[PDB]
């Protein structure tokens, strides 16, 4: 059960 | 189921800290308040107060109690610093009778404010006649007199003055006119509706106005239909368009601000379906995302193709309408289609509601059941 989306993460990351 | 229980609570804990690790990834805002009682409802006041000299304004939100009858409840107005980020304070506390099912400020006169409250009744407060802090029990500006059950459906029209909806767990839609000049300080009016319809067979959860067009009425039920109903006709009558949009409970509508047509609907089946008015008998798309019953349901009031839902899996999901159908990678799939910008898992109960502000690009204030009120800002890399 995602708690966030990663491809959000990083996207932000980099 | 005790197992049940104790893997709740564990998978909350986990998935909680997970999330605040990750927050500085995924925000440009987020900001927690505690509230002294829980509320079922939230709504921005449509006012801003920028501080010169400073990088915060003051913003205000409409909230409610529900002690279940042990206390008194209030009607609640908090003033909330935003960055141009830390208070919070309860600036007006109203009493009100019973639990604040749902609290909704008039869009033409926002300091008159409607309520859902005990036993189906709806009150009409205006705020500037209540002082910050009140003794005693509620003394409302009009009491509707119509529903014999609790509800949550409230609505006002946004062309009519004073025309106002709600609907209730009696299975029935009223419809009102609110005059507020009446109104005194003193005693409580009693109105009664100017029409009700008896056109859903269930709980009828969420009702709508057209934002364009001030005769079209939306409503959706635990009788699994989407209505949508001409208000100049015979109320006896079958709705104009009777949809039988999902095949389990319907729990929210929400008619988009920019184009006229696009209707969304959030059912108890998970999903969240896109209408198109000029052919409302077949759906146009279905959001998948959530885990549980989708409840809360609203169209950003500042992008046309942007769409936030919230569910009892604990999620307010942003959908972005213009990315459906896009090429994704097998490692992007993993989390969702495409058309899912942005999912917020902060909180760590059910979600009561949420709320877009309105003077603030892509900022949401939610509540949940164990008193949490965040207002948060996904990252600009995210939607920009």
């Amino acid at each position: 059960n995602r708690v966030f989306l990663r491809r959000n993460v990083r996207a932000v990351k980099m | 189921e005790l197992n049940a229980e104790i893997d709740l609570q564990k998978t909350i804990q986990e998935e909680y800290k997970l999330w605040k690790q990750n927050v500085p990834f995924l925000y440009d805002l987020v900001i927690t308040h505690a509230l002294e009682w829980p509320s079922l409802t939230i709504q921005w006041l449509p006012d801003k107060k920028t501080i010169p000299g400073t990088d915060y304004s003051i913003q205000r939100l409409i909230l409610g109690t529900h002690t279940s009858g042990n206390d008194q409840n209030y009607l609640q107005i908090a003033s909330v610093q935003l960055p141009n980020s830390y208070t919070i304070e309860i600036s007006q506390k109203i009493p009100h009778d019973g639990d604040v099912n749902r609290a909704r400020y008039m869009p033409q006169k926002p300091e008159i404010i409607a309520t859902m409250g005990e036993g189906g009744n709806a009150y009409i407060f205006d705020t500037t006649c209540h002082d910050a802090l009140t003794t005693g029990e509620a003394l409302p500006q009009a009491v509707l007199k119509g529903h014999t059950a609790e509800g949550f459906g409230l609505c006002w029209n946004p062309n009519l003055p004073g025309n106002l909806a709600t609907g209730a767990e009696d299975q029935v839609i009223c419809l009102w006119d609110v005059q507020t000049q009446s109104f005194t300080s003193s005693e409580t009016k009693v109105i009664s509706p100017i029409a009700k319809y008896h056109r859903h067979t269930d709980i009828v959860n969420d009702v709508q106005f057209h934002p364009q067009h001030e005769a079209l009425l939306a409503s959706v039920s635990d009788d699994c239909t989407l209505q949508i109903h001409d208000t100049r006709l015979n109320p006896e009558e079958e709705a104009p368009k009777v949809i039988q949009a999902h095949s389990k409970a319907i729990n929210a509508v929400a008619i988009n601000p920019f184009n006229d047509y696009l209707l969304a609907t959030a059912s108890a089946d998970k999903t969240v379906a896109l209408w198109d008015l000029r052919n409302p008998y077949q759906r146009l798309h279905t959001l998948e995302g959530h885990e549980d019953e989708v409840y809360g349901l609203e169209w950003s009031p500042h992008d046309e193709p942007i769409l936030a839902s919230s569910s009892t899996d604990r999620r307010v999901c942003i959908w972005d309408l213009e990315k459906i159908g896009e090429e994704q990678t097998p490692e992007d799939a993993e989390d969702g289609s495409p058309e899912l910008l942005f999912m917020h898992g902060g909180h760590t109960n059910r979600i009561s509601e949420f709320s877009w502000c309105p003077n603030e690009r892509w900022v949401v204030g939610s509540l949940a059941d164990d008193n949490i009120l965040q207002i948060w800002s996904p990252s600009r890399v995210i939607w920009g």
